[PDB]
């Protein structure tokens, strides 16, 4: 019965766009991914599965809840045995391809990972380090020293 | 169903291990633990249990029920539900998943969730911190172990972790990758915080750095979570970099090798190596553990994935 | 196990001796389906491999039947992984067919 | 190899950001404002990529790997791709003095335009749908930090919020297409996207998936050149932001997108579709910028609806299916690029006014009378008054409009051309005969922002003399598609 | 180099995660090639 | 994914007995006995980017004798781009 | 797999179809080194004359030296190349007609 | 000397629990199911199970 | 070296697996495309009984997404 | 035309005929018989059509039946 | 936040007495 | 049945749509919207390329994975900054 199921996500996607307390707004969005990793598990995709938990209920959905807490917002099969023998997991059949054949969309979303990193720094280092921290800075020759009020 | 015959002698072996730490730990400091409630002190976690349990509570305040108390729950099923893919024996695993450690992982970027939230419904500002801060700590040993398994795993074929506790039939990848191991065993006390790292553990802001609303329950579910989340990462760095069930199979005619027992003297000496390291070894201050995560245990990692790609690539060792 | 059932532990059992013989009958179904994988277009060259493969096993079932019946009864009980029991595996192999 | 133009401002961009941050962070250097010392070596990254893309030009194709699999790069891709540098580099020569004012410590910007650069030139060359929303998510993402700089000023900040809300859903939309493009095609390549959808006609031929990731794609698109139909809050993002930022977000992501668009549509779909579409934004946005730039007062707000009435014109030359109407939008997007750089540099002149109105920007004919006289060159190019390179630009885009027939679509363009006109002979009152507001004296600018107007003005006077030489560029540029 | 020894004396772990790591891309850089025996 | 279901099993069963161990001690014991830290968005966005780069670590570890010596070398390279970004962090002073 | 094998190809005559590098690099005539060493020439003196506003003129000029390096390096290299192979003018067939 | 025992006793009666953890979901398979688990079990093997049991009539 | 014997002993036993279900893929087939004749009487349904190539080749017939996941 | 499990994929045989005769076809009309067969094998909306009318006829005897 | 961060380097451990080690 | 798995995620991406056009005051709810619409979108691609029995499906997926998370990154640390002080 897990199959549709699916409802779940269905219904918690319209709780997101159709709530007003953003800590619930939050809950059904990890809910969402939730259940769309149900499906992507149902689908066999099991990498995709984990890196769904992962990069988006451990990090993204993770962010989100930081910007709620603080900053308030008020039969007939025929299985052919044959490529059975060496079964390839998902992972096994993703890195045959994205480091070798497609190699170079995997070196952008690594300029896209870099991008990603300069941009939370220049963003949010909110002047806590050489940005602004560099000193107050002050020249004694131009300065007036009691001359100027 | 068997999952019982998983939760049940893990929680055995937490309880336990409360005493286990306080005698072991006791022990290195020149004096016998908890030692006169049971004939070794073996009744003593029962007793912190048959104690904690007749507690009367501070208020009863049963109102917010669905907020944090099931944020332990949380916490605590998800440290229980590691322990599925984690295999004792050759075909001994719950669950032997083809993408195991992954899993692992997945289930790691969930306890991140379980400790925000179980912070967040204490209303108390500090606190709150406090459970930001050990997150954080917990996540930021995380790419650290992420590149650790990351090295185990080109040194292995696959994720399965049946298959890295078989990739060490011939040598276990604790003698190569040792200074690996060391940095495994120092990021599981970091990702945990039973650790020389746990200054949001310093004795008194552990307790009130996690909840308000202790009723015992609270507390118990805590220490019986970091407990079971030590003996799991713990189970790791058996599996990985120790033979996870194997013997150094010098085939002994005394030793008729059987295989969980093996898993169980490693992680053992896992478990005491945890608990010799919190005596021996002062707090980092979470401002130097932090700067220890990042800028020593993620570029050693980085290094080392670079370093078993390469010297496993250039001779067709993979 | 019993009559020779072709079942997934007696044919992983006998898979090296369903390499040293039987390889024509095999090769030829192969060169089939890799021709066109329509079923029937080579229906008879499967009648073809599972013919000699029944009589390759019926052949191992009637000599050394023991040492084949605690084989397979490894290939059951460790569900065809081979080196849970070399043991079984050379027992067999050495008693008769090499 | 066949990267290596892209590896080289890539690798320009790794270097100048270890540069930047080891010597910011310097106590010895006592922590240097390197913003400006990133400049001018940022302007030669780009100046070295610029010669190394056209040096390799005939060995770009060097091999199947990178154009099958990844990008494929053509004599239609080097000849933008030289133009796109060359608008990237003419942009920071007038910003180059905005750095010096400012208190640019911002090492980390220059990366940023460099970067944006690299994902512009990978957009140019982008011949996967993955490779080129790839592309375009890096030029844009650049493009969002660039326009949040000023981070203590929250007027930057919040029109960075809308850019990037903007910004994600143009890229989300785009994303959403080539899923559904990709669920009919079985492909993400746009050379077998071409095979599958050669003369697909949703009307001659079924095509339900295909057309509903082409919606989707066709749209994306749309947002991100500040189209009519999704200009949205793009309008105001020029206006909140200083004008080099704006300058930069102007010209050079415009450019990207209108020669990714050319080659993202006409050699990959072949409907009825996807050529009407472009017909009614042209009509519209001309419309909305004849209006806007009557109903808007702001000088640099004007300009941004002055440009999206250019853009419009623009868009013509890919409605009309003819090569000559492609050829008019390339000689279009080059006047509409030196105007535009042109016209902010003008304003750029006056550095010392702040915001202001076009009624203080007047009295111009008193003090610095050549720049006067240059002001009124920049509004007479978007005019279409003949003399000027605009008029010719849009002549070939409306001789060729009617030689594809759209005489209705012509006609409106020729009426928004004089709806400006008007706007501009009052604007050009406003400079020497009328509403001088105070006699305001201006102040100099850089050397280089005074040779963006002399090196332009001159050449868009000059261009009736010897305008043959655009004219053949263009073509050849729509032909190699 | 006096300044290099000053960087592997301050900071041991991000000179020898550059030579933990150099070991690693040097391996198949040069030795790799080296194996063509 | 055959093997999943027994961890979908393990869920529940845990919610069960976690749910036992919450009602054992409400049972007994009855009548008679800052602004902002910034640097946590910063520490946040840096672990998303670097587990997003070990997601893209785990096919590479998992399958490295199919590419051989080129997967390699591509991840090497993807590699010192992570590099160069966690030393521009580095530098910059995020780790802190 | 790979195969240099390209578009628009063999304009000229080629001289040996997939330079090996340390050979495509050998062949750099006194133009190539010439490319390559005003490149880096452009590159330090921008570097240098960059860095004189924020007293980083040694160590800016060090980096445009790096990066004219890479630049005018790879430059030289497709010079070479597009010379051995089949792409540019090619008149260093003398090399293999005497060799 | 063996007084360290006592402070072993307790991580045995933890070694004691691995090693139940271990066999209990191990003798608890090999009840419900004639065979020890598969770990490396790969869909070959779920086919040749299917089929399997399709032998046996 | 293990997994190339496991590999070799399944590629061997392959042909053995692949002629029985073929034989049961074609009965199977046989009796589907006597309930279809049936089903359709051959009068009004589908006047060629079969024809499910669509082009000179065969492919199994349909299924949903991914069964043995 | 890799796939999920790989094994070559499953269309990119029709894919592999598509674009043999997408060589220098003279129009894309002329071979729209592999592009169909190949979206075919990639939707499986040809046996789809076929199957919901062996439905239909099936359920409209057994409707016709169940109605009386 | 600008304030001194606790360097941990510092000088090499030389046990320091008082000048009265052998005569006052 | 990928019908049931493609219209459901076709309306996933249409609920993020909607939330878009109404929450043009609350930006949180955009950008959850966003990643809402890049997980219909992304999940879109796993059930076409699990259809389709295509990998490139899957390669594009975890690309998009890889970079509406760094959009993510980028997005809330712009809504912070956006919340000055
Ligand atoms: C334009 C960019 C120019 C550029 O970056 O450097 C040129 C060097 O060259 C000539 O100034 C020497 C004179 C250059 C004259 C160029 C004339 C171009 C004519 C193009 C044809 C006409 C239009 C055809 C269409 C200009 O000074 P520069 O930047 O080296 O260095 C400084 C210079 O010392 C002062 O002008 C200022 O400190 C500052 O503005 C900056 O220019």
């Amino acid at each position: 019965i897990l199959s549709v199921l699916s409802s779940l996500a269905l219904v918690s996607g319209l709780m997101v766009v159709r709530a007003k307390n953003p800590v619930h707004s939050v809950l059904f969005f990890i809910l969402v991914f939730c259940d769309t990793s149900g499906l992507l598990l149902l689908l066999g995709l099991d990498f995709f599965a984990m890196i769904f938990l992962v990069v988006y209920i451990g990090a993204i959905a993770v962010l989100f809840l930081f910007v709620v807490m603080m900053f308030h917002i008020q039969s007939l099969r025929y299985t052919v045995y044959a490529g059975k023998v060496r079964s390839w997991t998902n992972l096994e059949t993703l890195g045959n391809l994205l480091y070798t054949y497609y190699f170079v969309w995997f070196l952008v979303p690594s300029l896209i990972l870099l991008v990603a990193m300069i941009g939370a720094i220049v963003l949010t280092m909110h002047r806590t380090t050489k940005v602004k921290r560099q000193d107050v800075f002050r020249r004694n020759a131009i300065d007036f020293r009691r001359t100027i009020m | 169903a068997e999952i019982l015959g998983i939760i049940l002698p893990l929680l055995l072996g937490v309880a336990f291990l409360v005493l286990a730490e306080r005698k072991v730990m006791a022990f290195v400091q020149r004096r016998k633990g908890p030692d006169v409630v049971g004939s070794f002190g073996l009744l003593q976690p029962l007793a912190d249990g048959l104690k904690l349990i007749l507690k009367e509570p501070i208020s009863p305040s049963s109102a917010n029920f669905f907020l944090f108390r099931m944020a332990p729950v949380a916490t605590f099923m998800l440290s229980l539900v590691a322990w599925a893919v984690v295999p004792f024996d050759y075909g001994m695993v719950l669950s032997d998943l083809n993408i195991g450690l992954l899993y692992l992982f997945a289930i790691s970027s969930l306890g991140v969730y379980g400790i925000i939230i179980a912070g967040w419904s204490s209303n108390s500002k500090y606190a709150f911190l406090g459970a930001l801060r050990s997150a954080a700590q917990m996540v930021s040993y995380e790419v650290s172990i992420g590149l650790i398994l990351i090295t185990v795993l080109i040194c292995v074929g696959s994720c399965n972790l049946s298959e890295i506790v078989m990739a060490q039939k011939q040598i276990w990848f604790g003698i190569p990758l040792f200074p690996v191991l060391v940095m495994f065993f120092i990021s599981c006390l970091a990702e945990t915080n039973r650790a020389p790292f746990d200054l949001p553990e310093a004795e008194a802001e552990l307790v009130a750095g996690y909840n308000v609303e202790y009723s015992s329950m609270g507390f118990a579910l805590f220490f019986l979570g970091e407990y079971a989340n030590m003996i799991l990462m713990s189970g790791l760095c058996t599996l990985f970099f120790l033979g996870g069930w194997l013997p150094i199979l010098d085939l002994p005619i005394f030793k008729k090798i059987p295989g969980s027992i093996w898993f169980s003297i490693k992680v053992l000496f896992f478990l005491f190596l945890y608990i010799w390291v919190r005596a021996a070894f002062p707090r980092y201050r979470y401002d130097q553990l932090m700067g220890l995560g990042w800028k020593v245990f993620l570029p050693l990692s980085l290094a080392w994935v670079v370093s078993v790609s390469g010297l496993l690539v250039t001779f067709q060792w993979l | 196990t019993g009559n020779p059932i072709p079942t997934s532990a007696v044919l992983t059992a006998s898979a090296k001796h369903i390499g040293m013989r039987c390889m024509p009958e095999n090769v030829a179904f192969l060169k089939c389906k890799k021709n066109d994988p329509n079923p029937e277009k080579c229906l008879d060259k499967g009648r073809d491999v599972t013919r000699c493969v029944l009589g390759l096993l019926k052949d191992l079932h009637q000599k050394c039947q023991k040492e084949m019946d605690d084989y397979v009864g490894c290939m059951y009980y460790y569900t065809n992984e081979f080196d849970l029991c070399r043991k079984e595996q050379e027992a067999f192999e050495k008693v008769c067919p090499l | 190899l066949a990267v290596f133009p892209e590896i080289f401002i890539i690798n320009a961009t790794f270097i100048l950001l270890i540069h930047g941050v080891v010597f910011s962070t310097s106590k010895k250097y006592d922590y240097p404002p390197l913003a400006s010392n990133v400049g001018w070596l940022g302007l030669l990254s780009v100046l070295i990529t610029l010669l190394l893309l056209a040096a390799g030009a005939p060995l770009l194709t060097i091999a199947h790997l990178f154009w099958n699999n990844l990008f494929r790069r053509d004599n239609f891709t080097y000849f933008c791709q030289i133009f796109l540098l060359l608008s990237t580099a003419g942009t920071i020569s007038m910003c180059f003095d905005f750095f010096d004012q400012e208190r640019f410590d911002a090492f980390e910007f220059i990366v940023l335009i460099l970067l944006s650069t690299c994902g512009m030139l990978f957009m140019i060359s982008a011949y996967d749908l993955i490779a080129m929303y790839l592309a375009i998510e890096l030029q844009s993402l650049c493009f969002y930090v660039i326009a949040a700089s000023k981070r203590k000023s929250e007027f930057s900040t919040e029109a960075g919020l809308k850019y990037l809300i903007l910004g994600a859903f143009s890229s989300g939309i785009l994303l959403f297409g080539c899923s559904m493009i990709y669920g009919s095609t079985g492909a993400t390549h746009f050379d077998q996207l071409a095979k599958i959808l050669t003369g697909y006609e949703i009307t001659g031929a079924r095509s339900s998936g295909i057309f509903m990731g082409i919606l989707f794609i066709a749209v994306g698109f749309l947002f991100k050149i500040t189209a009519v139909p999704f200009h949205m809050w793009a309008p105001d993002i020029y206006e909140g932001s200083p004008t080099p930022v704006t300058a930069f977000l102007s010209i050079a992501p415009k450019i990207s997108i209108f020669a990714n668009i050319l080659r993202v549509f006409i050699y990959g779909s072949y409907g009825a579709t996807l050529q009407q579409i472009f017909f009614f934004c042209s009509i519209a946005s001309m419309i909305l910028g004849a209006l806007a730039a009557m109903a808007q007062t702001k000088v640099k707000r004007l300009l941004a609806y002055s440009s999206i009435g250019h853009v419009g014109y623009i868009c013509i030359g890919f409605s009309c299916g003819t090569i000559e109407g492609i050829q008019s939008l390339l000689i279009g997007i080059f006047i509409y690029a030196l105007m535009t750089m042109d016209a902010f540099a003008i304003v750029l002149a006056l550095r010392q006014t702040r915001v202001k109105y076009i009624a203080d920007l007047g009295a111009l004919a008193k003090t610095n009378p050549i720049l006067a006289i240059t002001f009124s060159i920049t509004m007479f190019s978007y005019a279409g008054i003949p003399p000027l390179a605009g008029f010719c630009s849009k002549f070939y885009l409306f001789f060729a409009a009617l030689g594809c027939g759209a005489y209705f679509l012509a006609l409106v363009g020729v009426v928004t051309s004089v709806i400006g006109c008007f706007y501009y002979i009052r604007l050009v009152k406003r400079m020497f005969f009328d509403t001088p507001r105070t006699w305001i004296l201006y102040e100099p600018m850089d050397r280089n922002k005074s040779l963006l107007l002399a090196m332009t003005s001159f050449f868009i006077t000059l261009f009736l003399l010897y305008p043959s030489p655009l004219f053949s560029v263009t073509h050849q540029m729509a032909l190699s598609l | 180099m006096e300044k290099l020894r000053m960087f592997v004396a301050q900071e041991p772990v991000v000179a020898a995660s550059c030579l933990i790591g150099g070991v690693g891309l040097f391996l198949p850089a040069v030795v790799r090639p080296i194996l063509d025996s | 994914m055959l093997e999943f279901a027994p961890i979908f099993i393990y869920l529940v069963i845990s919610l069960l007995v976690s749910l036992i161990l919450l009602g054992v001690p409400f049972l007994f014991a009855s009548n008679s006995s800052s602004r902002f830290d910034i640097r946590f968005y910063l520490v946040s966005i840096l672990f998303l980017i670097f587990d997003l780069e070990v997601t893209f670590f785990f096919p590479w570890a998992v399958s490295l004798n199919k590419i051989d010596l080129f997967g390699f070398w591509s991840m090497m390279a993807f590699l010192f781009i992570l590099t160069i970004g966690f030393l521009y962090e580095w530098k910059r002073g995020a780790l802190d | 797999n790979t195969d240099i094998t390209a578009l628009e190809k063999a304009q000229y005559p080629v001289v040996d179809r997939n330079p090996a590098f340390t050979k495509v690099v050998g062949n750099f005539s006194t133009l190539d080194y010439l490319r390559f060493s005003t490149i880096t020439g452009i590159s330090v003196t921008v570097g240098y004359l960059s860095g004189i506003k924020p007293g980083i003129k040694g160590p800016s000029m060090v980096t445009g030296g790096l990066i004219g390096l890479m630049g005018g390096f790879m430059y030289a290299y497709q010079n070479s190349a597009g010379r051995l192979m089949g792409f540019f003018p090619n008149d260093g067939e003398v090399a293999s007609y005497q060799k | 000397s063996l007084v360290w025992l006592e402070a072993m006793l307790p991580l045995g009666i933890i070694g004691g629990m691995l090693c139940i953890m271990g066999n209990s979901q191990y003798y608890i398979h090999k009840a419900y199911h004639g065979r020890p688990k598969h770990i490396g079990h790969d869909e070959w093997d779920v086919a040749m199970e299917r089929r399997d049991k399709k032998v046996v009539e | 070296a293990l997994k190339e014997e496991k590999y070799a002993a399944r590629r061997t036993i392959l042909p053995i697996l692949q002629a029985e279900e073929d034989e049961r893929f074609v009965s199977e087939w046989k009796k589907y495309l006597e309930y279809e004749a049936d089903v359709m009487k051959d009068v009004p349904g589908w006047k060629v009984g079969e024809n499910v190539y669509n082009s000179g080749r065969w492919m199994p017939p349909a299924t949903g997404e991914l069964r043995p996941d | 035309g890799w796939g999920i499990t790989g094994n070559k994929g499953r269309c990119y045989d029709f894919w592999m005929d598509f674009s043999e005769c997408m060589s220098h076809c003279r129009e894309p009309k002329d071979c729209t018989l592999l592009r169909e067969d190949y979206l075919e094998c990639l939707h499986h909306s040809k046996e789809f059509q076929r199957r919901n009318r062996i439905y239909k006829e099936e359920q409209r005897k057994l409707r016709a039946a169940s109605r009386k | 936040a600008a304030a001194a961060a606790a360097a941990a380097a510092a000088a090499a451990a030389a046990a320091a007495a008082a000048a009265a080690a052998a005569a006052a | 049945d990928l019908i049931k798995y493609f219209t459901f995620s076709m309306i996933i991406f249409i609920l993020g749509i909607w939330g878009i056009l109404l929450n043009r005051r609350n930006i949180l709810i955009m950008l959850m919207s966003i990643e809402l619409m890049l997980l219909a979108v992304n999940s879109n691609f796993l059930v076409f390329s699990v259809s389709l029995d295509d990998m490139m499906g899957q390669v594009f997926a975890l690309l998009v994975l890889t970079v509406a998370a760094a959009e993510s990154a980028i997005g809330l640390a712009i809504f912070v900054i956006t919340f000055r002080v």
